[PDB]
């Protein structure tokens, strides 16, 4: 359906549309015309992404700016689903026009997902895949093979075909799904990793993860070829503060120092071998450090720096390497005594939380190691590894951590704290100690996104409320509001269970978690939903050890054995391969109608992008409040941190963040205006969290449902399944929840 | 507001029944009645038993189907304890099915379902079925799980290849597998998989399910059938029947081999031809031409008559229960209109109207 | 498969088993095949759906299930040992089948055998219970532990295959596998002790999982697409009943092998209105008891014949002896079987069946002579007084037999001559 908005011809692949999506597109168009930022809470039971794609394609083709559009996603599965949605959209628009328009827009992922060389791809670790792909495709391999054809450091045929052909002739114009381009590059023996690394400037739009946005090692590399004036759109980035912190927080082990000593000793022995063959390469490196040439100055673009950038590219140094570490032997001895300092600061007895300034002051007090060499150590080590040709870096890969930490702590001192603890494992036979680094502000990595792009547009599904996100991130929007659906009748059924059918108060606190009476209550609930579950049902808990503890004693006393006769059960395996095979079995079980029951963490891998619908999304349990573990020093420092800066209350934030995780888990049931289910919540303290609930979620929640028990919960689920076990008149939703185009026109005339 | 609620519920029913169309429907039918003795139907949530009201309502359905569709033949497969069983194959005799039903009533139900086994031997029962004889199976299920010896999807595709349409009637709620079964079995339609809410709605589902089903153009079976009536002779001697070899005072003659049979509508056992009467073909002309609904006029207008055209009773005033046949332009009462549409098959107002 | 009419005729052992199950089918079989000489191939050729029903009844098996989770031992535990449960365990667990196949005939007897099998560690281990090292079990079955572990690794190897891409979470975890952040808590790691050894709940989860994939491969035995499953029909056109309507045209033809006028009907209407407004007389209607007597004569003439029919308005009681009665019953039944096969012969419409029609017509002529000598024997042994009953009783089947002979003769003269 091709209709008109105020200035733009807008197409839709369906004959029908929802008003929430329509007004959402209207507000997006207003935000595009005004420029700047916006935060919009969409109703997660509305199809959003296809409307987004239709509006962006129409905006790009008709608007004479023709700004690039940057989709920003979380998971490769989300990227692939968006690829399928866009391919449906462009097929529709090609059929509508009678022709395909010129366009390119693709995804982005790793070599481990993209190495079509069958030998390099077979390695389990993506670090090993990247290392071997470097070793035989880095151009050093090509130069060795060109100099000596007998020099058997080979090249990938998929790599070499991309230089046999041209970069614009890598693909025919259009949009390719990931399986489609993998089939194409298998047919023509092409490397899609280097293809998509060469498609960054060439595609009109882009979609990728958040790691290649935030982590500076993989951030500026994408950010070079993208336009300054592009359109930025996010998706479900409510947990991006965790990703920002984990991109800038590091820990230390005794294994790290041991591996550092071994790598430094083997590196110095190789330096002795290199100086006894030919000191010319090291002399050339030393005079290039005298001149002050960096890794980008000396290395080509194909070869990459060995120690990738720990700090932001805005926080890099441009002057020369100091004379203390300018010589290779002097740098190696300096690194050795740095490891000596790290070892003698490693052996503490109790918990210390010091500043980077305090660490640097004690560093200069004890030894004579300075902040500018600690910044330059990463570049110095990368240039040393490139010159030395030490390609077996298995002993040498640990020193990347030390150079990363040194350049991080010698650049960052405020908004960051250095934590030193004597217990790497608190529940251990022996105390391994640890130094911890803490990222405390999440606005730092999204700051260069803010000053790089004006049209930064932010959205998610269950982001409620909005105000603390311009607190935790130092920004503001020109406009922000939220959206709830104008559904015909309620088909998601939220209620709060504070008590079992025995009327016993229920919770999942980390102290009273091993309370066997409340456990017996919990399994009476498990029995009663296991007896009644038609297709699928999922239970989450705040902590996977506690899941394993309760399911272990459950199997021990046999209620799992007797509920075995109803359905199957799957639990989130530690290996995500086994978890994927488990999801395949559950998909086949709901396909044949046996059905299974799922267990995973509210902060687990299933909770961050996995969808369930119409037999998979049928009902989801949450037992207790999904809190983060309380005695995390990083958590307490961040809690204090955000209170001193943005006056953010600790317990209020903890409750709000637990509700954010719970709402993110519970949003994996409803897709359009056709799915249905019962939303069951099990804690006493849930009743005071309607404000922390999203607007549409708490809209279906009743005040009588704030305190319910298992018996009338069972009753209400029965009358629910009898209710939508029956059909419904289309005329009850013909123009009030679903619109025709004529219904849209009639609403437009009603508004004007 | 009680009459207003009754009027708007009758409007919703009328919107459901607006599609009064003269579709060609399944007349030469072959039926399989899949039943289950599993332990799920032992539950006393239904009073006296799920299996109890299954037995009596199945007896009622047997009687209603043999009345409304006499020429068809219907079989009974019982599921019990991991392997389904056959107690009655397709026959023109209800008595055998009724005796099997009361034998099941006398016995206890217990077990666990194997729907693939039930479908496989149902497939073998419908294997020597002629193309004009439409193949249909009715499904009841009181559980939410089924273990099966092999995969169900090859069975699904094979039964789709065998050109079958099947209704499934579940107990608790909708199951995705049975929804997919009715979808692929019924060319994407999922109106064939329905769940009850109480016993009244259950009986209404039975009364709907007695009726034949309209047939598509794409599965065309346009042919002829070689039919012949028998001749009743009220004979003066105990005489052997062809089937059971027992001495009967009177009976029929075959139109070809002149043999006698006990009952109608039955095939010949000897020269092997379907022997019916005009009653059996006469039973479904109200399917062949239906009776469209009658115009309930409003109380605002003046009326031609203020009393019923048919039962001759005076019409009430707040609402106007004067229901006008569009084929006859005569208003009738709600009582006569409901009775004529449920039982009768001609409008006496249209008999009054000359053409 | 073995589902053709040829294969149903081929399964002679199944025919033997069902014949041995039935009784009157046995008696029919000896009278036709053994006494009269009917070939078996066309004995069973009229019973092909019954053969198919027996073949389906014999050729079916049940769904797999977990024998172990269901069965509890319930102090020597009592056992309701079922051989069906034993074979359920056998083709559930080929390790148990292999432990069976070398122990009953060689090492120890069957009851001491299954006593050791209930005693064994592998019993409670493969049962829904983590194995305890305190348990003594059965040391003979303890040699099967590493054999079953080899079976576990081999089954994992054959089960392992490339995973569908959109479902695969390995692409998600390998999307950015070079992330060096911080590891999660003790919460997210599996349940281990202070020595780091696990409780084995992941191992029993693997075992029940592997049970589910054995169910999946039991379904997946001898006995692109992403676009459709990602397509959504919620905002699409509903399915249309493309059913054809029927219309009627009606023109009934009249049957194949005086008129009053408007003036006449008007004047008779005038007369009858004159008589109606004139007079009605009550007692003029009584008949004169002679015309009423002939009325009674006609009524009683109807009553006599109709009530004589109504005098004769398990079967009826018979004066026949039971031996002669059953002999005429079975001869009648087999002659009906002949005549149904004769309609199979004649309605076949093939020149291929000509010698079959000839030889069967000889058999029918033998049946005719059997009936005639039967009636002669009942005549001379009973003085005809009930042999009249026997002949009148068997009369309609021999009448249709004669009808078949006359049809064969008339058609023979039509096509031959
Ligand atoms: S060029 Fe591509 S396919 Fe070849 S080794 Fe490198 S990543 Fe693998
Ligand atoms: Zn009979
Ligand atoms: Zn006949
Ligand atoms: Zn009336
Ligand atoms: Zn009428």
């Amino acid at each position: 359906m091709k209709f008109y908005i105020d200035d733009l011809p807008v197409l839709f692949p369906y004959p029908k549309i929802y008003p929430e999506q329509y007004n959402y597109m209207c507000d997006i168009k207003k935000t595009l015309d005004v420029g700047g930022n916006s935060i919009l809470e969409m109703p997660s039971g509305t199809g959003k992404t296809v409307s987004l794609l239709s509006l962006t394609i129409a905006y790009q083709m008709h608007y004479p700016e023709h700004r690039k559009i940057i989709y920003c996603s979380r998971t490769m599965s989300e990227i692939e689903k968006a690829l399928v949605e866009l391919e449906n959209l462009m097929d529709y628009r090609t059929k509508e026009l009678g022709y395909q328009e010129d366009f390119r827009g693709l995804g982005l992922t790793s070599r481990k997902n993209l190495c079509l060389h069958p030998e390099v791809s077979k390695e389990r670790k993506g670090t090993v895949v990247d290392e071997k792909c470097r070793r035989m495709t880095n151009g050093q391999a090509k130069r060795k093979l060109e100099e000596d054809p007998e020099a058997n450091v080979e090249l990938c045929e998929y790599h070499e075909n991309l230089y046999n052909i041209e970069v614009e002739d890598y693909l025919p114009k259009g949009v390719f799904s990931f399986e489609k381009l993998l089939k194409y590059c298998e047919e023509k023996t092409l490397c899609p990793y280097f293809i998509v690394r060469r498609m960054i400037s060439l595609c009109n739009i882009i979609i990728y993860s958040y790691h290649y946005l935030l982590d500076p090692k993989i951030a500026e590399r994408v950010s070079n070829e993208v336009s300054k004036d592009s359109i930025v759109i996010f998706d479900e980035a409510h947990n991006i503060d965790n990703v920002c912190i984990e991109s800038l927080s590091l820990d230390l082990t005794t294994d790290a120092l041991r591996r550092a000593t071994r790598g430094a000793n083997a590196l110095d022995e190789r330096i002795s071998e290199v100086r006894k063959v030919d000191s010319q390469k090291l002399q050339d490196e030393y005079e290039k450090l005298v001149q002050g040439l960096h890794s980008a100055d000396i290395l080509t673009d194909q070869e990459e720096p060995f120690v990738e950038t720990p700090v932001l590219p805005q926080d890099l140094l441009t002057e020369a390497i100091p004379g203390n570490i300018r010589r290779a032997e002097h740098f190696v001895s300096f690194l050795k005594r740095l490891i000596e300092y790290l070892k003698t600061r490693m052996k503490v007895l109790h918990v210390i939380s010091e500043t980077p300034k305090s660490f640097l002051q004690h560093l200069k007090q004890l030894t004579f190691i300075e902040r500018k060499p600690l910044r330059f150590c990463s570049e110095r080590l990368s240039l040393l590894v490139r010159t030395l040709e030490v390609t077996e870096v298995e002993d040498f890969t640990a020193l990347k951590d030390i150079a990363t930490f040194a350049t991080l702590i010698s650049t960052y001192e405020e908004g960051f704290l250095l934590i030193i603890e004597p217990y790497e494992i608190e529940n251990a036979a022996v105390p391994n100690p640890i130094m911890r680094f803490t990222c405390l502000d999440a606005s730092i990595a999204i700051k260069p996104v803010f000053e790089r792009f004006s049209s930064v547009i932010i959205t998610s599904g269950t982001i409620s409320p909005l105000d603390m996100y311009p607190r935790m991130l130092n920004f503001k929007t020109v406009l922000q509001k939220s959206y709830a659906m104008t559904l015909a009748k309620k088909s998601f059924l939220p209620m709060i269970i504070t008590k079992g059918s025995d009327q016993v108060a229920i919770s999942s606190r980390f102290e009273i978690r091993n309370d066997p009476s409340i456990v017996r209550n919990y399994g009476s609930m498990l029995v009663e939903f296991a007896k009644i579950t038609p297709d699928g049902m999922v239970v989450f808990f705040p902590s996977y050890l506690y899941m394993e503890s309760i399911v272990s004693m459950w199997q021990t006393m046999g209620i799992l054995d007797e509920v075995w006769k109803h359905k199957l059960i799957l639990v989130e395996t530690p290996d995500a391969q086994e978890t994927s095979l488990a999801l395949e079995t559950y998909r086949k079980a709901c396909s044949n109608g046996r059905g299974a029951i799922l267990l995973s963490v509210a902060r687990g891998k299933v909770s961050e992008g996995i969808d369930f619908d119409h037999q998979y999304g049928r009902t989801v349990l949450m037992i207790g409040i999904p809190f983060q573990y309380t005695e995390s020093r990083i958590l307490k420092a961040r809690l204090e941190f955000m209170r001193e800066n943005y006056r953010i209350r600790e317990n209020d934030f903890l409750s709000f963040d637990a509700m954010r995780h719970a709402a993110q888990c519970l949003g994996r049931v409803l897709r359009g205006k056709d799915d249905y289910g019962v939303m069951v919540l099990a804690d006493r303290r849930f009743s005071r969290k309607r404000s922390q609930l999203p607007k549409w979620i708490a809209q279906g929640l009743s005040d009588a449902d704030l305190n319910l028990s298992t018996d009338m919960a069972i009753s209400n689920t029965k009358q629910f399944l009898r209710t939508m076990a029956q059909p419904t008149d289309p005329k009850d939703q013909e123009g009030v929840s679903v619109w025709s185009y004529e219904d849209l026109i009639k609403h437009q005339n009603s508004r004007k | 507001a009680s009459l207003v609620a009754s009027i708007v519920e009758a409007r919703k029913k009328r919107t459901a029944k607006k599609n009064i169309t003269p579709y060609q429907r399944g007349i030469i039918r072959s039926l399989i009645l899949t039943l289950d003795c599993s332990e799920a139907m032992l539950e006393k949530d239904l009073r006296p038993n799920r299996h109890a009201m299954i037995i009596q309502y199945a007896i009622d359905f047997v009687h209603e189907f043999f009345d409304q569709n006499p020429i068809s033949q219907m079989g009974i497969i019982i599921m019990r304890n991991g392997l389904a069983q056959l107690v009655s194959q397709v026959s023109g005799n209800p008595q055998d099915h009724i005796d099997a039903l009361k034998s099941i009533r006398k016995q206890e139900p217990k077990g666990n379902p194997s729907l693939q086994n039930a479908l496989e031997m149902a497939r073998g029962l419908l294997l020597p079925v002629p193309a004009h004889c439409t193949r249909e199976v009715l499904i009841v299920f009181g559980s939410l799980s089924t273990t099966d010896p092999g995969d169900i999807h090859q069975t699904i595709d094979s039964l789709v290849s065998e050109k079958i349409r099947v209704k499934v009637l579940g107990l608790s709620a909708q199951v995705a597998i049975c929804k997919e079964l009715c979808k692929a079995t019924n060319y994407g339609d999922e109106s064939f998989y329905k769940i009850l809410l109480d016993e009244t709605h259950l009986k209404e589902l039975f009364n709907e399910a007695v009726t034949p089903l309209p047939v598509n153009k794409i599965n065309k079976g346009f042919t002829l059938v070689k039919m012949g009536f028998p001749t009743r002779i009220f004979e003066d001697t105990p005489t052997f029947c062809s089937c059971h070899s027992k001495l009967v005072y009177g009976g029929y003659f075959c139109p070809n081999c002149h043999s006698k049979v006990c009952s109608l509508p039955t095939v010949c056992p000897c020269c092997d031809l379907m022997l019916i009467l005009s009653t059996h073909l006469a039973r479904s002309y109200h399917h062949l031409m239906p009776l469209k609904t009658f115009a309930e006029v409003p109380t605002t207008e003046k009326f031609r008559s203020e009393d019923c055209f048919s039962c001759q009773s005076r019409f009430p005033i707040l609402t106007s229960s004067r229901y006008r046949c569009e084929d006859c332009k005569q208003e009738f009462c709600v009582d006569c209109d409901v009775f004529i549409h449920e039982i009768l098959h001609n409008c006496p107002g249209c008999e009054s109207k000359p053409v | 498969d073995s589902l053709s009419k040829e294969k149903l005729l081929t399964n002679l052992k199944l025919q033997q088993s069902l014949l041995k199950g039935n009784k009157v089918l046995m008696k029919v079989f000896q009278e036709t095949v053994i006494n009269a000489g009917l070939p078996p191939s066309e004995f069973w050729s009229t019973r092909i759906p019954l053969l198919r029903a027996f073949a389906l009844s014999t050729s079916q098996k049940v769904g797999p299930y977990n024998v172990l989770s269901t069965i509890k031992p319930v102090n020597k535990v009592n056992v309701n040992l079922s051989r069906e449960k034993i074979l359920n365990i056998f083709e559930n667990y080929p390790i148990v089948k292999k432990a069976y196949t070398d122990n009953v005939p060689k090492n120890f007897k069957e009851p001491e055998f299954w006593a050791r099998f209930f005693s064994s560690k592998l019993f409670r281990k493969l049962r829904g219970e983590k194995i305890m090292q305190n348990d003594r079990g059965d040391v003979i079955i303890d040699r099967y532990l590493t054999l079953d572990q080899e079976f576990d690794r081999k089954d994992d190897d054959m089960l392992l295959h490339p995973v569908k891409k959109i479902i695969d979470l390995d692409g998600n975890i390998q999307d950015d596998p070079v992330v060096r952040g911080n590891r999660p808590d003790f919460t997210m790691q599996p349940g281990v002790d202070i020595n780091g050894n696990s409780d084995g709940t992941v191992d029993i989860l693997k075992g029940m999982n592997r049970l589910s994939e054995k169910m999946i491969m039991a379904l997946k035995n001898e006995y692109n697409d992403e676009r459709n499953e990602l397509k959504i029909d919620d905002l699409n056109e509903s399915y249309k009943t493309n059913y054809a309507i029927i219309h009627l045209k009606r023109n009934a033809h009249e049957k194949t092998t005086l008129k009053v006028s408007n003036q006449q009907m008007l004047q008779q209407l005038s007369l009858v209105m004159d008589n109606l407004i004139n007079k009605l007389d009550l007692n003029q209607v009584v008949p004169n008891n002679e015309v009423s007597n002939k009325i009674n004569k006609r009524v009683i003439t109807a009553i006599k014949i109709n009530a004589k029919q109504a005098k004769h308005n398990l079967e009826v009681k018979s004066t026949l002896p039971i031996d002669l009665l059953e002999s005429c019953r079975m001869l009648h039944t087999t002659c009906c079987e002949f005549l149904k096969h004769f309609y199979i012969h004649f309605q076949s419409g093939e020149q291929k069946q000509a010698s079959t029609v000839k030889k069967l017509y000889n058999h029918l002529k033998d049946c005719i002579e059997k009936l005639n000598e039967l009636f002669q024997d009942v005549l001379n042994g009973d003085g005809e007084s009930m042999s009249n009953t026997c002949t009148a009783y068997l009369k309609p089947v021999l009448n249709s037999i004669t009808l078949a002979t006359h049809k064969y003769d008339e058609y023979f003269n039509e096509y031959n001559n």
